[PDB]
C-alpha cells in the first residue's frame, strides 16, 4: 500500500503468485486493481509489472 | 454520424488482374468491399499479391475476406495516411456496412459503444468444468 | 480482377470448349452423357485390355479388358448418381438433369465398351 | 474345404459389392441436408 | 552368482591369448624398430598387463570370460569387490557434491549483486576459482544447512501454479 | 559513372569493448538476457546484418570483411591439409606403389585404445585412411615430396593472415563505400577476366611448366626421388625439350600463329591415360588454355571508364516482349541494392555446379589413380552432391527472405517478378499436379513391381526381363556421344567418357572406367529423381511465392520471414512462413540426394567398379542392380541389408570408428525426433517442475530457463536429422567402399 | 586488457578452458594409467 | 464462431484492438481502470481464432480470452 514496499501476490493466477515485488504506485480513484507491482522477473510476455487489488497483495 | 451507402460506380485501381482475386464464395455467400479516397495516384501492394496502381480520387477493390480488406486498409492507413471503409455485400444485393463501424475507429474510444463480452472478475475466477455438466452452456466462461 | 490468358481467353479455344458435349448450346443432358459416355467406355478398354493379367492370352484378354471396362463404366455411373442425389438437394446442374446425365453415361460406356470389343474383333 | 464354391462369392462380396454400397450410403448419409 | 575368478578362467585366459595373437599377426609385416613395429609392441605390453591387473584386482568372470562388476554393498564389502562399484560410488558422489555445492554457492553470490544475471554468462573468474577450491568442504557445510533449515526455501515462498 | 576507388578512413576503433557486451551488434539484444532464449538469439542474429542496421554500405563492409574471414578459414583448413599430408602421411610411400597404398594422412595418438584406428594401410606406415583424393590431387601437381607439401602449408598461412588482415583492415581501416560495391560491370569484368580468366592462364601454365613433365615421367616408370624437380623443367630448356620435342622451338610457334607444332603438349586426345586412370594432362592444359581466352575475351563486356562496353542495365531494360510486360526492368535496382537477391542466385548456381561436379568428376576421372580409388570417387561425388544441394536450399531461402525483406511493390509493377506473384496459384497448382503425377507413375512403379513379385508373377514386373520401360532417349546419347570422333568431332581421338561405350579402362587389375548401361531399374530411379527435385522445387518455390501474402494470411510479410505461425486460427497456420517452407524443403532434398547417392552406390557398386581378370570383369555386386533395383524389397535387402554388413563387422579394426558413427548417427537422427514431434508448451511447463525443484534448494538461476522457441525447435529438429541420416550414410558408405575396395 | 580479460570470463570461453582442462586431465590420467576399471592398485 | 471474452483486469491500452486482423474488438468507456476504457468483442462473429489480442495483452493474466468454438467460413479464414 506504501510506496516502494516489498509484497506477496496472492493471485493464484499470476506468474508471480508467492513472489515479492515493489509496490511502483497506488491508484486513489477507486479503480479495481489499483497497485501497481514491478518484479525483478520477467513472465512469459516479458512484462515485469502488473496490476493487484488490496486483497491480492500482502505486505512482507 | 451516418453509415456511408456504397456506390457501385466507384472506378477500380489499376491492375492487370492475378489468380488471388475473387472465387465462386463471393458468388453464392459474400464477398467485401473496400472503399478509400486517395490524395494521389500511387502504387500500393494488393493484399492478393502484386502491385496495383489506385487512382486519384475514390477507389473500389472488391475482396474476398474481411481480413484481407482490413490488411489493405492497414496498409493505407500506416503507409499512404488514407482512411477507407469497408462492406460486406450479399449475393441478393444486401450491402453491410462493416468498418469503421461508429465512424469512430475501434482503437480509439468512443461514447455509445456498449461492452460486450465483458465478464465482472478476473480470469482466475472461473469455476470448474464439472459445475457446467448438463447445462448446454460451451464452458466456465459462458456463465 | 481475374486473370486473363490465351489459354483462358481465345476464340479458337472457347470455340473448341463450346462444341464440346458438356457445352453445346442446346443438347438434353441425357444426351451430353450419351456422347461422354461413348467417347470416355470406349477409350478405357483400352489400357485393359493391352495391360490386365489376361493380356498374353490370346482371345480371353480383348474380353477381360472390355468387361473390366464395362465394370468402370457400372462404377463411374454409380459415382455419378450418387454425386446427384448430393450436389443437387442450366438444366444439367439440377437433380432431374443429372439423373438423365448418369442414365446416358451409363448408355453410352456400355455401348462404347461394346463397340471397342466389335473392333477388337474385327 | 465344404462349400469350397463359398469364399469365390463372399470375397467378393464382403471385400467388392459391400464397401462399395456402404460408402455409397454413408455419402448419401453425409452429405444430406 | 556361480562366478569364477578371472585369474583362473580359462576364458579370460583364451581372450588374452586370442587379443596377443591378432596384435602379433599384425606385427609381423612390419620391419623391427620401426614406428609401426613399436606401437604394436606398446600395444602388446598394455594388452598383457591390462590382463594381469584384472586378474590380480579379484575381478569375477562370467562363462564368457568378461570381468562381472558386483555392486551391491553387502556382496563387496565380504569378498572383496568395494573397489569396483563402492569405493566409485563415494568418490563420485564426493565429486558431484562438490560441484553442485560451488554452483550453488556462486548463484548464491551472484543473487546478491546489482546485475545477478550479468554473472551467469559472464563469469567472475576469481570468485569462481575462490568458490570452487571452497568445495572440497561441502559435506561438512551442507550437513549443517540442512540441520539449520537454512539449505531449504520455504514453500510459501515458491511460486506454483494453480491447482 | 566515373568507376573508381573510394573508401571511409577509419571508420570503426579496434578494441575489446564489444567483445565483453554480447549482443551488442542488436538493439534488443544490447540490454542483456532476462531468460535463457537470450542466449539463442544472440547466435542466431549474428551474422543477419541487415537484421542489425539498415544502412546498405554498412552491410556491404559487414559482408565484404566476413568474406575475408572465410577466405582465411578455408586457407588455415587448406594449410592443415597439405601439412597433414607432409608430417602425417604416407604420401611418398604411396608415389612409389599408388596401386596396393591406401592414403591415409591421419594418425591417432595412442591413448583409451583408440590406436586401433591406425589400420595398416601400407607403405610401412598406419594411420586413418582418408577419403578426400588429396594424394591423387598432389600427384597431378607434380609434387613429389614433403617438403613441397611443406612449403605450400607455410604459404597457406601466409596468405591466411593476409586474408584475416584484409578482413581487419576493410573494415577498421579503409572500408569502402557503398557506391563501389555497386560497380557490378566492373566486378564481372574483373572476376571473369581476371579471377577466372587469369586463374586459368596461370594454371595450364603449372600444368604445361611442371604437371606435365613430372607426371610423364611418373606414367614413364622413373622413381620420383630420380625426378628433376619442376624448376629444373623450367631452367633446363633441353629437359623439357627431351620429353615434349615442340619446346625446342621455344615461343616462336605461338607468336607466328604455328599453334600446330605445340600439338605434343596441348592434345585434343579425349578418353582416359590408360596407365593412370585419369585425364590426358596435355588435354586438362589445352582445356585450361582455352578456358582462360574464353573468360579474358568474356571479362571485356561491361562499359566502366572508357565508353565501350555493355550497360547491364540497358540490356535488362532492352529485354521485354508482348506476353512478359514490363520485362526485366527494375532487376538492376533489385540486384545493386539487394545482397539476398545475390545470394539466392548465387547459392542456386553455385549448388548446381556442385552436383554438376560431382557428375563430371565420377565420368571423367581427372587424377591419376583417383578412379581405382573407389573409396576417394564415392566420397567426392556424395559429398559434392550434398553441398549442392544444401546451397539450393539456401537459395530458395535467401530468395524468400528477399521477397519478404527487401521487396517494394513500387519499382516493380507489370515487369517479370510482379507478373509471377500476380500467377502464383497457377504455378503452384501445376507444379502440385505434376509432382503428384510423377509420385504415383514413379513410385508406384516400383509398388507394382512389389506387388508383383511377392504375388509370384514376375512377369508382369517392370522390368528388363518383362514388360520394358527402357530408357531410349539417354541410350540414344549414349550413342551419339560414343560415335562423336567419327563425325561430329573429328579432331577429337576419343569420347570424352567411357561411360558413353567402348572399351574397358582397367588400371592395376580394377576398372577405372566402363560404359554404364541403362535399362528399366535406370528409368524408374531417374523418374524417381525427377519426382523428388520436383517436390523439393515445389516447397521452396511455394515459399518464396507466398511469403508476403496468402489467402489464409494477407499480411504475412508484416510477420517476417521467420515465424512461427499465426495461431490456432483460420483452422491453424502453423509453419506458414517461408522459413518453414525451408525447413520442410531441407527433408525433401535429403530425400532427393539420399536416393541419388544410394543410386550412384549400387549403380558403380554393380556395373562399373570391380576387378578385371584374364576372363573378364567381375563386380563387386555382381550386377545385381539391373536384377533388383526395380522393387523397394530389392534395395531395402540387396543394398541396404547385404552392403551394410562392412560397418556392422567393423569392430575390432581400424573400419570400427565407422561401425560407433553408424550407431552415433542412427542415435542423432532419432534425437531429432523429439523436437520435431513435440511442441514448446509442454517443455516450459516441465521446466516449471523442473524450476520448482530448483527453487526448492536454492539453486534457481537468475537467468531464467525457457524451453526453446518455436522456430528454434524445428531448427534443432532438422539440423540433428540431417547430421543423423547424412552421417549414417556416410559411416555406411566410406566402411563398405573402404573394406570391399 | 580488462575488456579482453572480460571476453575471456565470457560462458563460452570458460566453457572451452575449462572442459579443455577436465579432458585432458582425464586423457593424461589414462595415459599415465592405462585401462583403469576398478579402484585397484 | 469462437468466444472473446474481456475480463476486469483490462487497462485500456487498445493493444489487443490495435492487433486484431478482423475487427472484432473495440474500446467502450469504462471506470474501472485509470485509463478509463475497456476493451469489447461485439464482433466475435468475424473472430479467425489468431489470438494475437492475447498477445497483444499485457496484464498478468490476459484480459482478453478466445475460445475456439465452432468453426464457420468466416472464422476458418476462407476465401472459397
Ligand atoms: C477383396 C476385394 C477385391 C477382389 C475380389 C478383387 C478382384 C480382382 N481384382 Mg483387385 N479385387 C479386389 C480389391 C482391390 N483390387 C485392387 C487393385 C486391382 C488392380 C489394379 C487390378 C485388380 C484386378 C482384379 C482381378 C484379378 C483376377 C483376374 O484375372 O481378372 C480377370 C478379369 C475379368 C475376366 C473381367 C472382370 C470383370 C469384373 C468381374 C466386372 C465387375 C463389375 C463390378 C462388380 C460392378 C460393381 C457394381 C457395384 C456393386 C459397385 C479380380 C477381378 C485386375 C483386373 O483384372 O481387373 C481390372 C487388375 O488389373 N485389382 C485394389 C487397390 C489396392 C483393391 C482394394
Ligand atoms: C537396493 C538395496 C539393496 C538390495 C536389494 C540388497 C540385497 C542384498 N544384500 Mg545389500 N542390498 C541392498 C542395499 C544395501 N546393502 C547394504 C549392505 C549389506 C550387507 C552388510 C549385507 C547385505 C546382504 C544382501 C543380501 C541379503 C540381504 C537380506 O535381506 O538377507 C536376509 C541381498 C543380496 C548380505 C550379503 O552380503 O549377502 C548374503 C549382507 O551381509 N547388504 C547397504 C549398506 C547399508 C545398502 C545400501
Ligand atoms: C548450479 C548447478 C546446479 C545444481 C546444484 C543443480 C541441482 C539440481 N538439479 Mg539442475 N542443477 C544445476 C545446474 C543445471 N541443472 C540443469 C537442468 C536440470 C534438469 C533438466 C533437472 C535438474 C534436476 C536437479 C536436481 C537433481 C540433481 C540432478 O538431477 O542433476 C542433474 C544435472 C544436470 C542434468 C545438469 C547439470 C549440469 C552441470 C553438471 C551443473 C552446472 C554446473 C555449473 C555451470 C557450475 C558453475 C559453478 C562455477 C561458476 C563456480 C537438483 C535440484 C532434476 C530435478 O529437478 O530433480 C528433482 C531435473 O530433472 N537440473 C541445467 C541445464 C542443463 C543446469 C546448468
Ligand atoms: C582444418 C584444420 C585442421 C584440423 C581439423 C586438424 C586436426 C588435427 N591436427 Mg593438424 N589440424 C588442422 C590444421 C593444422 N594443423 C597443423 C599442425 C599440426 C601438428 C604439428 C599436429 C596436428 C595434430 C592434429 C590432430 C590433433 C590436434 C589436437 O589434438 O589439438 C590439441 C588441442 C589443444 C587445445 C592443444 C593446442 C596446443 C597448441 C600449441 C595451440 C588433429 C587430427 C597432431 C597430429 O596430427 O597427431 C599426431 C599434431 O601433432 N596439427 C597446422 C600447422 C600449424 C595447421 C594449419
Ligand atoms: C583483434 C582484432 C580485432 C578487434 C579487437 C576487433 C574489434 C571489433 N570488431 Mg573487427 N576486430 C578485430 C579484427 C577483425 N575484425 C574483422 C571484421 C569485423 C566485422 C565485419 C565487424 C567487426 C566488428 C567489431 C566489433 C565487435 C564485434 C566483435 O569483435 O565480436 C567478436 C566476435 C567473435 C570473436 C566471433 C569469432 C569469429 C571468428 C572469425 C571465428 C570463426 C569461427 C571459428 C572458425 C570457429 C568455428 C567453429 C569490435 C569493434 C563488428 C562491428 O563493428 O559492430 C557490429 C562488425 O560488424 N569486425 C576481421 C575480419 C573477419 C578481423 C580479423
Ligand atoms: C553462402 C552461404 C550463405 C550465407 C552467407 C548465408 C547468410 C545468412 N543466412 Mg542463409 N546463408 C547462406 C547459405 C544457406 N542459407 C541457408 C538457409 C537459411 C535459413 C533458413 C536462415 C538463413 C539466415 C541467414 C542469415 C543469418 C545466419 C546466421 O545468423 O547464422 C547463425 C548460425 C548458427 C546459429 C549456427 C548454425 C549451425 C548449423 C545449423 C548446424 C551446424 C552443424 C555442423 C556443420 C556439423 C555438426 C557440428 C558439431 C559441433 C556437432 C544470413 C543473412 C537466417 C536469417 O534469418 O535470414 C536473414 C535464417 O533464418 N539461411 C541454407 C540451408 C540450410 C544454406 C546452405
Ligand atoms: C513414405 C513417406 C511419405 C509418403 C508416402 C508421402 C506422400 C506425399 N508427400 Mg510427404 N510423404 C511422405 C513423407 C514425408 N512427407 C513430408 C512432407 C511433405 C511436403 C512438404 C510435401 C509432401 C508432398 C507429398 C505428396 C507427393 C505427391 C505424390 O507423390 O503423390 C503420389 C502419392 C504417393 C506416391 C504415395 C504412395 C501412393 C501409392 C504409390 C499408390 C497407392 C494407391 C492405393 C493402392 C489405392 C488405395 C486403395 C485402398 C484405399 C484400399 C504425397 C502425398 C508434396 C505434396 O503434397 O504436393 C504434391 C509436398 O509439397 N510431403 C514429410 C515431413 C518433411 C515426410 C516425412
Ligand atoms: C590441460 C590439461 C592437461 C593436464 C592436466 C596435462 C598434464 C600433463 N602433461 Mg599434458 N596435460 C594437459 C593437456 C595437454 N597436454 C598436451 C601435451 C603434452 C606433452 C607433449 C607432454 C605433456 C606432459 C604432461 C605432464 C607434465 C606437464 C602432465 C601429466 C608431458 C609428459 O607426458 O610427461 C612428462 C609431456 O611430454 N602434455 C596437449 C597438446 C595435445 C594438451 C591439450
Ligand atoms: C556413465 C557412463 C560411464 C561410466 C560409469 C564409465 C566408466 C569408465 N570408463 Mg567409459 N564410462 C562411461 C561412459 C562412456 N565411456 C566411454 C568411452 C571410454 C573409453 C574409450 C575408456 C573409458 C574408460 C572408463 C573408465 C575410466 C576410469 C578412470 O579414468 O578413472 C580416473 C578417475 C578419476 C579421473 C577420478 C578423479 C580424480 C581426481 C582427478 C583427483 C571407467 C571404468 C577407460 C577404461 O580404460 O575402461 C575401463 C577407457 O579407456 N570409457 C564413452 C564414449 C565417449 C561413454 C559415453
Ligand atoms: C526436448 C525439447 C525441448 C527442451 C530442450 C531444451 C530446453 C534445450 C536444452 C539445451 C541445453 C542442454 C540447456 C542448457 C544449456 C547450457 C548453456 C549448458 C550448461 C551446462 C554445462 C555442462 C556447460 C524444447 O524446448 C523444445 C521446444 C520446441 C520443440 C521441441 C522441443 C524439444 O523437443
Ligand atoms: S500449435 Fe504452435 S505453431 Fe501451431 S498454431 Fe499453435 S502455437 Fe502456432
Amino acid at each position: 500500500r506504501l510506496w516502494c514496499v516489498q509484497v506477496k501476490v496472492l493471485r493464484p493466477e499470476s506468474y508471480w503468485f508467492n513472489e515479492v515485488g515493489k509496490v511502483v504506485s497506488v491508484d486513489q480513484s477507486g479503480i479495481r486493481y489499483p497497485v501497481v507491482v514491478r518484479f525483478p522477473t520477467v513472465n512469459y510476455a516479458g512484462v515485469s509489472t502488473n496490476n493487484y487489488s488490496l486483497e491480492e497483495v500482502q505486505e512482507v | 454520424w451516418k453509415p456511408p451507402t456504397l456506390d457501385p460506380s466507384t472506378p477500380s485501381p489499376i491492375f492487370g488482374g492475378s489468380t488471388g482475386g475473387l472465387l465462386r464464395k463471393a458468388q453464392i455467400e459474400e464477398f467485401y468491399v473496400i472503399t478509400w479516397d486517395a490524395k494521389k495516384e500511387q502504387v500500393f501492394e494488393m493484399p492478393t499479391g502484386g502491385a496495383a496502381i489506385m487512382r486519384s480520387g475514390p477507389n473500389l477493390l472488391k475482396l474476398a475476406r474481411k481480413e484481407q480488406c482490413l490488411a489493405l486498409l492497414t496498409q493505407l492507413r500506416n503507409k499512404f495516411k488514407t482512411d477507407g471503409q469497408i462492406y460486406r455485400v450479399f449475393p441478393d444485393g444486401e450491402v453491410q456496412y462493416l468498418h469503421p463501424k461508429d465512424g469512430v475507429y475501434p482503437e480509439k474510444v468512443n461514447a455509445g459503444r456498449t461492452a460486450v463480452g465483458a465478464k465482472d472478475r478476473s480470469i482466475g475466477k472461473n469455476t470448474n468444468p464439472v459445475a457446467v455438466k448438463f447445462t448446454g452452456k460451451l464452458g466456465t466462461y459462458d456463465v | 480482377g481475374m486473370l486473363e490468358t490465351p489459354v483462358t481467353s481465345s476464340p479458337l479455344v472457347a470455340g473448341f470448349l463450346s462444341n464440346l458435349p458438356a457445352y453445346r448450346i442446346g443438347v438434353s443432358p441425357l444426351l451430353r452423357g450419351v456422347e461422354i459416355g461413348l467417347v470416355h467406355g470406349f477409350l478405357v478398354t483400352g489400357p485393359f485390355i493391352k495391360l490386365g493379367p489376361l493380356r498374353n492370352i490370346p482371345g480371353v484378354a480383348e474380353r477381360a479388358g472390355c468387361l473390366s471396362g464395362a465394370g468402370l463404366v457400372v462404377i463411374l455411373a454409380v459415382a455419378l448418381t450418387i454425386y446427384g442425389a448430393s450436389a443437387f438437394q442450366d438444366p444439367l446442374q439440377t437433380a432431374d438433369g443429372w439423373q438423365k446425365f448418369s442414365a446416358g453415361w451409363l448408355v453410352g460406356g456400355l455401348s462404347g465398351v461394346a463397340w471397342a470389343w466389335i473392333l477388337t474383333q474385327t | 474345404m465344404a462349400a469350397a464354391y463359398l469364399p469365390s462369392v463372399l470375397v467378393p462380396l464382403v471385400g467388392l459389392v459391400f464397401p462399395a454400397i456402404a460408402m455409397a450410403s454413408l455419402f448419401l448419409y453425409i452429405e444430406k441436408e | 552368482s556361480g562366478l569364477t575368478p578371472c585369474s583362473e578362467s580359462k576364458g579370460f585366459a583364451k581372450r588374452q591369448k586370442n587379443e596377443i595373437k591378432a596384435l602379433t599377426k599384425r606385427l609381423k609385416q612390419y620391419e623391427e624398430g620401426s614406428a609401426p613395429s613399436l606401437a604394436l609392441k606398446a600395444t602388446i605390453e598394455r594388452t598383457e598387463k591390462r590382463f594381469a591387473n584384472y586378474g590380480n584386482a579379484g575381478l569375477l568372470c562370467g562363462t564368457d570370460g568378461l570381468p562381472h562388476l558386483i555392486s551391491d554393498p553387502g556382496l563387496a564389502l565380504r569378498f572383496g569387490h568395494a573397489g569396483e562399484t563402492l569405493i566409485p560410488t563415494v568418490g563420485f558422489l564426493y565429486i558431484a557434491g562438490w560441484i553442485g555445492t560451488a554452483g550453488r554457492d556462486y548463484l548464491i553470490a551472484s543473487k546478491g549483486e546489482a546485475k545477478p544475471r550479468e554473472k551467469e554468462y559472464i563469469i567472475d573468474v576469481p570468485l569462481a576459482l575462490k568458490i570452487s577450491a571452497q568445495g572440497a568442504g561441502w559435506p561438512f557445510r551442507v550437513i549443517r544447512e540442512l540441520q539449520k533449515g537454512t539449505l531449504l526455501e520455504k514453500d510459501s515462498n515458491i511460486t506454483v501454479s494453480p491447482r | 559513372k566515373k568507376v573508381k576507388i573510394v573508401v571511409d578512413g577509419n571508420p570503426v576503433e579496434t578494441s575489446f569493448e564489444r567483445w565483453a557486451k554480447p549482443g551488442h551488434f542488436s538493439r534488443t539484444l544490447s540490454k542483456g538476457p532476462s531468460t535463457t532464449t537470450w542466449i539463442w538469439n544472440l547466435h542466431a542474429d549474428a551474422h543477419d546484418f541487415d537484421s542489425h542496421t539498415s544502412d546498405l554500405e554498412e552491410i556491404s563492409r559487414k559482408v565484404f570483411s566476413a568474406h575475408f574471414g572465410q577466405l582465411g578459414i578455408i586457407l588455415i583448413w587448406l594449410s592443415g591439409m597439405y601439412f597433414h599430408g607432409a608430417r602425417f602421411s604416407n604420401y611418398e610411400a604411396w608415389l612409389s606403389d599408388p596401386i596396393h597404398i591406401k592414403p591415409s594422412a591421419q594418425v591417432v595418438w595412442p591413448v583409451v585404445g583408440q590406436e586401433i584406428l591406425n589400420g595398416d594401410v601400407g607403405g610401412g606406415f598406419q594411420g586413418v585412411q582418408i577419403t578426400s583424393g588429396f594424394f591423387q590431387l598432389w600427384r597431378a601437381s607434380g609434387i613429389t615430396s614433403e617438403l613441397q607439401l611443406y612449403s605450400t602449408a607455410i604459404g597457406g598461412l601466409v596468405l591466411a593472415a593476409a586474408m584475416f588482415f584484409a578482413g581487419w583492415f576493410h573494415y577498421h581501416k579503409a572500408a569502402p563505400k557503398l557506391e563501389w560495391f555497386q560497380n557490378v560491370e566492373s566486378m564481372l569484368n574483373h572476376h571473369l577476366a581476371g579471377l577466372l580468366g587469369l586463374g586459368s592462364l596461370a594454371w595450364a601454365g603449372h600444368q604445361i611448366h611442371v604437371s606435365l613433365p613430372i607426371n610423364k615421367l611418373l606414367d614413364a616408370g622413373v622413381d620420383p626421388k630420380e625426378i628433376p624437380l619442376p624448376h629444373e623443367f623450367i631452367l633446363n630448356r633441353d629437359l623439357m625439350a627431351q620429353l615434349y620435342p615442340s619446346f625446342s622451338k621455344g615461343l616462336a610457334p605461338f607468336f607466328t600463329i604455328n599453334w600446330s607444332e605445340y600439338s605434343d603438349f596441348l592434345t585434343f586426345q579425349g578418353g582416359l591415360n590408360p596407365v593412370t586412370g585419369g585425364l590426358w594432362l596435355s588435354d586438362q592444359a589445352h582445356h585450361h588454355l582455352a578456358i582462360a581466352v574464353l573468360f579474358l575475351v568474356a571479362g571485356h563486356q561491361y562499359r566502366t571508364n572508357w565508353g565501350i562496353g555493355h550497360s547491364i542495365k540497358e540490356i535488362l531494360e532492352a529485354h521485354k516482349g508482348p506476353f512478359t510486360g514490363e520485362g526485366h526492368k527494375g532487376l538492376y535496382e533489385i540486384l545493386t541494392t539487394s545482397w539476398h537477391a545475390q545470394l539466392a542466385i548465387n547459392l542456386a548456381l553455385f549448388g548446381s555446379l556442385s552436383i554438376i561436379v560431382a557428375h563430371h568428376m565420377y565420368s571423367m576421372p581427372p587424377y591419376p589413380y583417383l578412379a581405382t580409388d573407389y573409396g576417394t570417387q564415392l566420397s567426392i561425388f556424395t559429398h559434392h552432391t550434398w553441398i549442392g544441394g544444401f546451397c539450393i536450399v539456401g537459395a530458395g531461402a535467401h530468395a524468400a527472405i528477399f521477397m519478404v525483406r527487401d521487396y517494394d511493390p513500387t519499382n516493380n509493377y507489370n515487369n517479370l517478378l510482379d507478373r509471377v506473384i500476380r500467377h502464383r496459384d497457377a504455378i503452384v497448382s501445376h507444379l502440385n499436379w505434376v509432382c503428384i503425377f510423377l509420385g504415383f507413375h514413379s513410385f508406384g512403379l516400383y509398388i507394382h513391381n512389389d506387388t508383383m513379385s511377392a504375388l509370384g508373377r514376375p512377369q508382369d514386373m517392370f522390368s528388363d526381363t518383362a514388360i520394358q520401360l527402357q530408357p531410349v532417349f539417354a541410350q540414344w546419347i549414349q550413342n551419339t556421344h560414343l560415335s562423336a570422333p567419327q563425325f561430329t568431332a573429328p579432331n577429337a581421338l576419343a569420347p570424352t567418357s567411357p561411360v558413353w561405350g567402348g572399351d574397358v579402362v582397367a588400371v592395376g587389375g580394377k576398372v577405372a572406367a566402363m560404359p554404364i548401361t541403362l535399362g528399366t531399374a535406370d528409368f524408374m530411379v531417374h523418374h524417381i529423381h525427377a519426382f523428388t527435385i520436383h517436390v523439393t522445387v515445389l516447397i521452396l518455390l511455394k515459399g518464396v511465392l507466398y511469403a508476403r501474402s496468402s489467402r489464409l494470411i494477407p499480411d504475412k510479410a508484416n510477420l517476417g520471414f521467420r515465424f512461427p505461425c499465426d495461431g490456432p486460427g483460420r483452422g491453424g497456420t502453423c509453419q506458414v512462413s517461408a522459413w518453414d517452407h525451408v525447413f520442410l524443403g531441407l527433408f525433401w532434398m535429403y530425400n532427393s540426394l539420399s536416393i541419388a547417392i544410394f543410386h550412384f552406390s549400387w549403380k558403380m557398386q554393380s556395373d562399373v567398379w570391380g576387378t578385371v581378370n584374364s576372363t573378364g570383369v567381375s563386380h563387386i555386386t555382381g550386377g545385381n542392380f539391373s536384377q533388383s533395383a526395380n522393387t523397394i524389397n530389392g534395395w531395402l535387402r540387396d543394398f541396404l541389408w547385404a552392403q551394410s554388413s562392412q560397418v556392422i563387422q567393423s569392430y575390432g579394426s581400424a573400419l570400427s570408428a565407422y561401425g560407433l558413427i553408424f550407431l552415433g548417427a542412427h542415435f542423432i537422427w532419432a534425437f531429432s525426433l523429439m523436437f520435431l514431434f513435440s511442441g514448446r508448451g509442454y517443455w516450459q511447463e516441465l521446466i516449471e517442475s523442473i524450476v520448482w525443484a530448483h527453487n526448492k534448494l536454492k539453486v534457481a538461476p537468475s537467468i531464467q530457463p525457457r524451453a526453446l522457441s518455436i522456430t528454434q525447435g524445428r531448427a534443432v529438429g532438422v539440423a540433428h536429422y540431417l547430421l543423423g541420416g547424412i552421417a549414417t550414410t556416410w559411416s555406411f558408405f566410406l566402411a563398405r567402399i573402404i573394406a570391399v575396395g | 586488457m580488462k575488456n579482453f580479460t572480460t571476453y575471456l570470463s565470457t560462458a563460452p570461453v570458460v566453457a572451452l578452458i575449462w572442459f579443455t582442462f577436465t579432458a585432458g586431465l582425464l586423457i593424461e590420467i589414462n595415459r599415465f594409467f592405462p585401462d583403469p576399471l576398478v579402484f585397484s592398485f | 464462431s469462437h468466444a472473446v471474452k474481456i475480463y476486469d483486469t483490462c487497462i485500456g491500452c487498445t493493444q489487443c484492438v490495435r492487433a486484431c486482423p478482423t475487427d472484432v474488438l473495440e474500446m467502450v468507456p469504462w471506470d474501472g481502470c485509470k485509463a478509463s476504457q475497456i476493451a469489447s468483442a461485439p464482433r466475435t462473429e468475424d473472430c479467425v481464432g489468431c489470438k494475437r489480442c492475447e498477445s497483444a495483452c499485457p496484464t498478468d493474466f490476459l484480459s482478453v480470452r478466445v475460445y475456439l468454438g465452432s468453426e464457420t467460413t468466416r472464422s476458418m479464414g476462407l476465401a472459397y
